[PDB]
């Protein structure tokens, strides 16, 4: 019933996988799928059928982009080296150099059929030519004449509405040569830039330069009996880009650096959000305190505003000379401190920022963490003597860091690589001085692979930065082992 | 309720002057916002209390256009409003897909018994911990050979996003079996002796008890849809198809910084993920 | 994959971006062809890695600067205009929209940085930078302050390190010399020096940036301020008395900015490349087209020869033209959008006072070359 | 130590679930408080201990005023229903804790920890958690816990009502022996009834909130003030009987049975304020009714249920025109089997008389014990 | 329907926790199994159940192998120690829940809860929830849920456990009733030997893991096979002696008392087995001790406890040459102040006697009702 109909996808999909290419992607996707009918079929296997739609979403939008990460590491993936080769020639086939000279054309209207017009300005003279009914690839030969077309000449509406036809069509002067639509009003000749025979090698049309495709560059070169032409494209260059992280200086040299940084940032992270978080969760529950439900929700509320809008208005009030909170914190102290430019203030401010966007989630952890406390201990305690501190430290706090801990390492792993607080608030905070790639004193391990590959001028190399990607996530297998 | 010691107030009062102050420090930056969205102009510096009311920022984040005496009529700069329908439907979805994945998961994690199910959840969070930023040239490829076969969840398109966050499922699964694990055996071992088959137990008997823990599954899932940037802002290229987090960051051009367009934004964008904790309350 | 039927074009977010609009609603009046204009932030950088996939505006606006790199990867299709339409410019304009022979970009106006004076603080602006640590502390004492320009780019800080004999690159008669970079020479270094100086005498704040200079000069707290011709719309309307002058001297020396062309090229995957010549030729670069957007924020001295005699009456445009003839025309070649990375790096390192201006230029000229 | 109660009264709102109930307890004494489920025994311990507060009346401990004086400062120890034992804290570091926090001396701890868990043979568990223990080692942890304190009054909590039966009956003997060799206040909370006679000095009957007697718990077995103290007390329940009075006298009180066969027996009982023709209730225990050959007063019915405990044998008789089946209890073995018909003897002397609202008649018959 | 145990043996991992042990239950049976906490009573329940693997042996109901059927079609019903009451669900979805799914009958499942609920009086709670009952309440549900499903096998894990005392003694009936209506197989399970003794048919005696007996409730009072089972069964635990064996004959073993007076008895018990110097246990029940007039076997000390738990008297004895205190039961009422010397005889007749390794020697004495 069901069976069949997801078995017909099965060889609707799985076949045209095969055909178009595409054979780096036919292969997981049937993988994934025979596996899934394989599962949900026979009652054999019916534990995986709780499993399989979870872990499929794992595959396809987490371990995939991760393996295919670890591909693009072994090639010179670049800013210059971005597509594939049957794209960089689809690109290099299109365009086109002008070698007529334009002409203004009018589009006449005679019965249900249409006739074109050109004009020479060199000459004077114009041509018409015959009938034609608008569709697909025709050429049209032009006559000269001296008469008028019946019929009044086509608004640019009604010339934008029959665009699609009329630039297929290729009019053709007595004297010159071919000449298609340029624009709206204009007809000029526009011929191929350049031509591909049966082997690879494109050749040009204006000048005559013939050019081969260097695979070890990446690029179609120009050769003797250098030029070289760059839309470029995507070839492999194995251990390269994995043996520069070992050989480079200028990058290795940041790259212990910011790893410190970022262990120590997300470590500061965790322990205060933890510590805000519990010493609040354990006050709001308090017994005694009166406006529970009013403080429950206003210490709350940071949370209920985006991260991102957060990190931009507190980017525009952690302004160093400008900036509203500088403004008092002058008015009464009397400093200024350098939010931006210090690497130490700027790092503060990031724990500062963090702290305020992460004790809301930690709070409301303890919160319903805090109920797996019964009662009655609190009540011995109260027995024995004990006042709300000595409860906190012997009974509170060391009750809840073991429910605690897997969320609190998860916590880790979460500011380990947050991107987006770095990117938006500071992009890298204070610049790191002589660097052969782009960095920061605040940038994460994130940030700096991040700048590596996307951040425009000093380098743009995607293969480096999936190397040094890898590098990092299987140093962190050792996590496992 | 007890008897209190030393005059009970001594710590009672200075808590109540604690939190006072505390909850000025955080409620401060917002302030800000609500402050400069009121203020007249779109200077980045400002008076911190505005002199006279202005209005117009919350007019263009409604859709409205506004007259200044000057030069005619400035129009809405942003779809706002969209931008917001656009999050929340991103997110929505996103979250629901994402507690359905995950408590499915930890169901059979939790009570069925099958080889290995300790290094596939082991395995599943060493895989989760590296980020989707260093990802993003592979992401690309991915929605673009699977754009042309699926188009409504390719490049674009805001089923191709939600697909993307319905990886992030380890975490979750991990939480939810950890509840299941706390819930009474007998329970569903008097299910099964009534008849129940292993779903009728799923969902007549543990599904109803676990709302509190999937309704903060949910939240945490729709908080973390709605300021996701990276992988959003790669695949959502039209303007009209953003979401807020793609779209918000358009407005603080450093040669067009349009700082009070954005502040009046900025407090709109706090509403869906308040409207999810005001009816979080059950 | 750029959808074919329709005009998407992008623009920088400080040009008139509600009158291009204009623009395109007229087109699609016409056409039946729908505009959208959209202003997207870091737009030297978004284009590029949008175009590379085939994606992106069917039109792209930048100063001529940039289009070089734009070009040289293969970014922009050869724009075709014929004898008629190209004899509607200013020959000059042609000449900054073309690389390798070839014709890159529409050029649209001519745009150069003038010194903004608030009239009523300041009746006689200053003719040297010499003089404006004076008279910052006149006008410190008044309440008010002196000058209060963007820092954070190079653009707006060139003119006072190209002064005293700062350059890019070295034009010798026919082409570029890519090897000899003026960044590092006595001439870059005193005027650099010159605006840290203005910074530790407490004059400016190294972090002062475009939106902050603005909004100093329109609420009137500043006396002078550095800006180009699409500011002025901006300063209309806070009512401020001002006047456009000369930029001041350095060392004798007047300072030199950076010419730049506002110019629009064709992305080389759209489908529309038919379209978009329509558009610009007949629409964008007529009396009409551009009236529209230099109305919304100006945009200075025209390409275009007719409406540009309409606009050389206005005195703001001839102290913008008299500043641009003292400075020299941007340089178009590849090498130039790699000069700007570094120079950046380079003057905000040096105000901040992490690294010394010799210190700070030297890393700057050893990576231009490589 | 002597712990006193005038009119202490607890409210939840607007829910007296305590009536203004008086108690007097003497220095040493064991005095149980007994019940059914939620009848307020706990509440009544909770604050004594300060766990709740008094919503009226006084509370002495030692002479002095504690209703508002903390629970720690009220010389007051409490073994918790649920042992209420720290789970991260093992059994030595529970033991301690008390005195652990201020005042805290290491080799006292030692001492004191090591001599409790001597009389509770805890010596191999003190390096233990109270996970591992189990549910009886853990009850002993818990009064172990308050014999290191040492407070002046003990409270204890169904501290037997979790375990085992055979264990109940084994720590019922640990309690009386400990409670001799201290010689200090113990207050006691249960439900079961076996445990308020054997470790008792005194019972506190309580019937929701309302304190219905107290005494020795030899007085309260033979002469109940209401039918609740006389169907509370007594291995099984008592024997109820629907009578009405016929005739009354200075000295003794005749009721009818609800038997067809309508006789009438004369009861040695108190004979104030008593109406003739008023619905009663006659009061019998088990244990003290006759063989059908001795007695004179018969009543014959149907037996429904034989138990065969060994010791003892219980008979549960349908004595027709009542629905309640009469119990009879009997030393040794009694060879009876389900459904035969059986006949006993009830004597006058052993008989309770209980008016409408439930107040019982004063026995006049003299019994040993008292 | 008639559920029986042939060579089961149940192991965790490695440890073998119950060796072989065969049980054989007739139609309409009530079996109570007996043992302490974490002896395998839940175990042995949950195995016939299916919720339990059977590691080896073979498990009929209604003589088919059930061993891999799944719980659902086993045709049995269990009542779980916690009640495993669906806390979202209702009292009456509580109890039709297993004919709620599988087969839904709108109109049966009405009548099947309200003839369930009429016969435990739950008619008035019938759509409250579990969190809203007590206890007792609780229980009722648990149970009905069962009747409601009307098995072939009832299997109840401590049905009286958790409830209070006095309403422990009121279900006692209310189930031997219910069995008897009913008519069909129930496997009971209790650590309390009082459960044991009253309601079963059959009693089965488990010490850790093991079957010690099977028999009739006043078999296995009068004749333990055991010391364990002896000391299991009788209100107050059976007093224990040790003894050294002097003499033997075919009629009658003769043994030694541990006191200074070396007194020698001889016993009615089975000399099978038994040699002369043998180390032993002298078995004899508190209720078995006569006054020591009537006896020649006297055993003197001082008192230690008097318990006057109203029907009869409990008193423990110290008796010297002996660290166990010998535990006196005396009917009625006796006024014996502690501390006081107490003498009691020792009926030779009425005595045990246990091996070494435990086992009892056979009691030639002939007990009524066995
Ligand atoms: C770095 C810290 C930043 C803190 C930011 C938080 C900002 C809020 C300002 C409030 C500051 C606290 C001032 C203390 C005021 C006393 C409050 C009080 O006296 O109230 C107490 C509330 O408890 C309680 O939070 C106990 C009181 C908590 C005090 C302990 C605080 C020390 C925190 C440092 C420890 C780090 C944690 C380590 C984490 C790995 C009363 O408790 P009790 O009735 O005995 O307990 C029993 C009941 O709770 C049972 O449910
Ligand atoms: N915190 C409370 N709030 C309201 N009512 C309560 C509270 N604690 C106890 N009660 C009521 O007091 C009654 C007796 O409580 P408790 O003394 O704990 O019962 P018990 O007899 O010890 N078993 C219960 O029926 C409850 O309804
Ligand atoms: N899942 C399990 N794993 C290991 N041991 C178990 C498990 N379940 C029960 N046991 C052991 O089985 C013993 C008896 O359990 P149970 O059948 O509950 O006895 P009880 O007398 O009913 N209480 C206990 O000592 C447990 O240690
Ligand atoms: O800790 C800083 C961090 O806290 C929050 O991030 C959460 C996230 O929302 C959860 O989904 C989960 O993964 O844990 C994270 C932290 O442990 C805030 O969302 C974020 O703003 C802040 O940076
Ligand atoms: O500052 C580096 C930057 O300078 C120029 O950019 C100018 C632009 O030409 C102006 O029209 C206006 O938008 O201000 C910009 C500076 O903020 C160059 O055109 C550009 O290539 C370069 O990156
Ligand atoms: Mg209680
Ligand atoms: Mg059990």
């Amino acid at each position: 019933s069901v069976l069949g109909l997801l078995g017909l996808l099965v060889g609707y999909l799985v076949v045209l996988m095969y055909a178009q290419g595409e054979y780096l992607f036919a292969i997981t996707t049937l993988i994934l799928s025979s596996a899934g009918l394989y599962i949900f079929a026979n009652r054999k296997a019916y534990a995986w059928r709780y499993v399989y739609p979870g872990m499929a979403g794992m595959g396809l939008f987490v371990l995939f982009p991760l393996v295919c990460t670890i591909a693009i590491a072994f090639t010179n993936y670049s800013s210059t080296n971005q597509l594939t080769f049957e794209r960089a020639q689809e690109v290099l086939l299109d365009r086109s150099w002008q070698a007529g000279k334009t002409y203004n054309f009018g589009l006449y209207p005679a019965g249900d059929e249409w006739q074109l017009a050109l004009s020479d300005g060199e000459t004077g003279k114009n041509y018409l030519s015959d009938a034609f009914k608008f569709g697909g690839e025709q050429k049209l030969q032009l006559k000269e004449t001296t008469a008028q077309p019946e019929g009044e000449r086509a608004n640019l509406r009604v010339i934008t509405q029959n665009r699609q036809a009329l630039s297929d069509i290729t009019a053709i002067l007595p004297d010159g040569n071919k000449v298609m639509m340029s624009s709206l009003r204009q007809f000029s000749g526009t011929q191929p830039l350049y031509t591909l025979d049966g082997d690879g090698t494109l050749t040009n049309n204006q000048s005559g330069v013939k050019y081969r495709p260097n695979n070890q560059i990446g690029f179609y070169q120009s050769i003797t009996a250098d030029e070289k032409l760059s839309p470029g494209y995507t070839v492999t260059t194995g251990w390269k880009n994995f043996t520069r992280v070992f050989t480079d200086e200028g990058i290795q040299k940041p790259f212990l650096a910011i790893f410190v940084w970022t262990v120590v940032f997300s470590l500061i992270t965790v322990f205060l959000t933890v510590a805000v978080g519990m010493v609040l969760a354990c006050l709001v529950q308090w017994e005694a305190l009166r406006g529970k439900a009013v403080y429950r929700v206003l210490l709350i509320l940071p949370y209920a505003v985006p991260s991102f809008i957060s990190i931009l208005i507190f980017k525009g009030l952690f302004n160093q000379s400008f900036g509203e909170i500088n403004m008092m914190l002058s008015a009464l102290f009397g400093v200024k401190p350098a939010w931006f430019s210090d690497p130490t203030t700027a790092r503060t401010m990031l724990i500062i920022v963090n702290t305020w966007l992460g004790y809301p989630y930690m709070m409301i952890l303890c919160m319903g963490l805090l109920k797996a406390i019964p009662d009655d201990l609190y009540e011995a305690s109260a027995m024995d003597g004990a006042g709300p501190f000595q409860n906190f430290f012997k009974i509170t706090l060391p009750l809840l860091i073991k429910p605690l801990t897997p969320l609190m390492i998860a916590s880790f792993a979460f500011n380990f690589n947050n991107f987006v607080l770095i990117q938006l608030l500071t992009n890298g905070g204070p610049d790191r001085l002589g660097t052969t790639t782009p960095a920061g004193y605040t940038d994460l391990l994130v940030n700096y692979t991040y700048r590596i590959a996307f951040e425009g001028g000093g380098g743009q190399d995607f293969g480096l930065a999936a190397a040094i990607a890898t590098l990092i996530f299987l140093l962190v297998g050792a996590l496992a082992i | 309720a007890m008897v209190q010691p030393k005059s009970q107030k001594a710590r009672l009062f200075i808590t109540h002057l604690l939190l006072l102050l505390f909850i000025a420090a955080i409620m401060f930056p917002l302030l800000m916002v609500v402050a400069i969205s009121l203020r007249q102009g779109n200077f980045a510096t400002g008076s911190l209390i505005p002199e006279q009311i202005s209005w117009d920022h919350w007019k263009l984040a409604l859709g409205f256009s506004v007259e200044q005496a000057d030069g005619r009529i400035t129009p809405p700069p942003f779809p706002v409003l969209l931008w917001l329908w656009n999050s929340v439907k991103v997110a929505g979805i996103s979250a629901i897909g994402i507690v359905a994945l995950s408590t499915t998961c930890a169901y059979a994690f939790a009570r069925m018994r099958f080889p290995g199910k300790a290094t596939l959840l082991k395995g599943m969070l060493i895989f989760q911990m590296f980020p989707a930023v260093l990802s993003l040239v592979a992401l690309y490829a991915l929605f673009d050979r699977l754009g042309e076969y699926i188009p409504f969840i390719g490049l674009n398109t805001h089923g191709g996003v939600i697909f993307a966050y319905l990886g992030g499922i380890a975490l979750h699964v991990w939480t939810i079996k950890g509840y299941f694990e706390t819930i009474d055996s007998s329970l569903e071992e008097a299910a099964a002796l009534d008849g129940a088959t292993p779903w009728q137990a799923f969902r007549l008997v543990l599904l109803p008890l676990s709302v509190p823990i999937l309704a903060v599954v949910f939240i945490l899932s729709f908080i973390a849809a709605i300021t996701e940037v990276p992988v959003a802002s790669l695949l959502l290229r039209d303007v009209n198809s953003y979401t807020l987090a793609v779209g918000m960051q358009q407005y603080l051009n450093p040669q067009n910084y349009l700082w009070g367009d954005f502040a009046a934004a900025a407090v709109m964008s706090a509403l869906p993920i308040t409207i999810v904790f005001l009816l979080a309350q059950r | 994959k750029i959808e074919e039927g329709k005009l998407v074009i992008w623009i920088n977010g400080d040009k008139g971006y509600n009158g291009l609009a204009e623009v395109g609603k007229k087109f699609e009046k016409d056409t039946g062809i729908k505009v959208t204009v959209e202003h997207p932030d870091k737009l030297e950088e978004k284009f590029p890695q949008v175009a590379a996939t085939g994606d992106g505006p069917d039109i792209i606006f930048w100063a001529h600067d940039r289009f070089g790199c734009y070009a040289q990867s293969g970014l922009l299709a050869e724009i075709t205009p014929d004898k008629a339409f190209q004899d509607k410019l200013y020959p000059f304009t042609w000449d900054a929209v073309r690389y390798n022979g070839k014709l890159i970009a529409y050029p649209i106006a001519v745009e150069a940085l003038s010194l903004i004076y608030n009239k009523d603080l300041l009746p006689n602006p200053p003719k040297t930078w010499e003089e404006i640590p004076a008279l910052d502390k006149e006008l410190k004492a008044k309440g008010k302050s002196a000058l209060m320009f963007n820092l954070q780019e190079p653009y707006f800080t060139w003119p006072l390190i190209a002064a005293d004999g700062g350059y890019a690159f070295k034009y010798e008669n026919g082409k570029y010399d890519i090897k000899d970079v003026g960044v590092d020479n006595a001439g870059a270094k005193a005027g650099l020096t010159f605006l840290v100086d203005l910074i530790k005498n407490k004059h400016m704040n190294a972090d002062t940036d475009y939106s902050i200079a603005e909004a100093a000069f329109n609420k009137g707290e500043t006396a002078m301020t550095i800006n180009g011709p699409w500011a002025w719309s901006n300063i209309d309307t806070s009512k401020v008395n001002y006047g456009v002058t000369v930029l001041p001297t350095f060392k004798g020396q007047p300072s030199k900015p950076f010419v730049g062309v506002l110019s629009a090229g064709i992305n080389a995957a759209s489908p529309n490349k038919e379209l978009a010549k329509e558009f610009l030729e007949n629409y964008l670069l007529t009396d009409e087209g551009l009236e529209a957007v230099n109305k919304d924020k100006p945009l200075g001295a025209v390409a275009l020869k007719s409406y540009e005699e309409e606009l050389a009456k206005d005195p703001r445009i001839a102290a913008t033209m008299e500043n641009a003839q003292k400075g020299e025309i941007m340089p178009n070649i590849p090498q130039m959008c790699a000069f700007w990375y570094a120079v950046r790096t380079a003057v905000i390192n040096a105000a901040s006072g992490r690294q010394t201006v010799d210190e700070a230029l030297k890393d700057a000229q050893t990576r231009i070359t490589k | 130590a002597s712990v006193q109660l005038q009119n202490v009264t607890k409210a939840w709102g607007e829910v007296v679930v305590s009536k203004d109930i008086n108690l007097d307890i003497h220095e040493g004494e064991f005095v149980v408080f007994v019940g059914p489920s939620g009848c307020g025994k706990s509440t009544l311990l909770r604050m004594i201990a300060g766990l709740e507060t008094i919503t009226s009346g006084d509370l002495f401990i030692g002479e002095k005023r504690m209703n508002d004086t903390p629970p720690a400062e009220r010389g007051v120890g409490m073994v918790f229903q649920s042992y209420a034992l720290y789970p991260h804290l093992s059994v030595a570091e529970n033991m301690s804790f008390g005195l652990k926090l201020a005042g805290a001396k290491k080799e006292v701890i030692n001492q004191r920890v090591n001599q409790v868990a001597e009389v509770l043979q805890l010596a191999h568990l003190l390096d233990r958690k109270p996970k591992a223990l189990s549910g009886g080692q853990r009850q002993r942890v818990a009064i172990g816990r308050t014999l290191v304190a040492e407070p002046s009054v003990f409270l204890l909590d169904e501290p037997l009502s979790n375990l085992d039966a055979a264990l109940r009956v084994q720590m019922r003997i640990e309690i009386s022996r400990l409670h001799k060799r201290l010689g200090r206040t113990m207050i006691y909370v249960t439900h079961d009834q076996v445990e308020a006679m054997t470790l008792a000095d005194k019972i506190v009957v309580l019937d929701a909130g309302r304190v219905a007697q107290v005494g020795k718990p030899l007085e309260l077995y033979h002469y109940p003030a209401d039918r609740f103290v006389a169907g509370f007390i007594g291995s099984p329940k008592m024997n109820f009987l629907p009578v009405k009075v016929t005739a009354t006298a200075i000295d003794q009180v005749q009721v009818e049975l609800p038997m067809p066969n309508r006789q009438q027996v004369w009861l040695p009982v108190e004979s104030r304020d008593v109406q003739v023709g008023a619905n009663m209730s006659l009061g019998i225990r088990p244990e003290h009714l006759l063989p059908s050959d001795i007695a004179d007063v018969i009543l014959e019915g149907e037996v429904q249920v034989v138990e065969q405990l060994g010791n003892e044998t219980q008979i549960h008789i349908q004595i027709p025109s009542i629905r309640q089946n009469l119990v009879y209890r009997q030393n040794d073995v009694v060879l009876v089997e389900e459904g035969a018909t059986f006949a006993i003897g009830l004597p006058p002397e052993r008989c309770h008389l209980f008016r409408e609202d439930g107040t019982a008649c004063r026995r006049l018959h003299k019994e040993p014990g008292v």
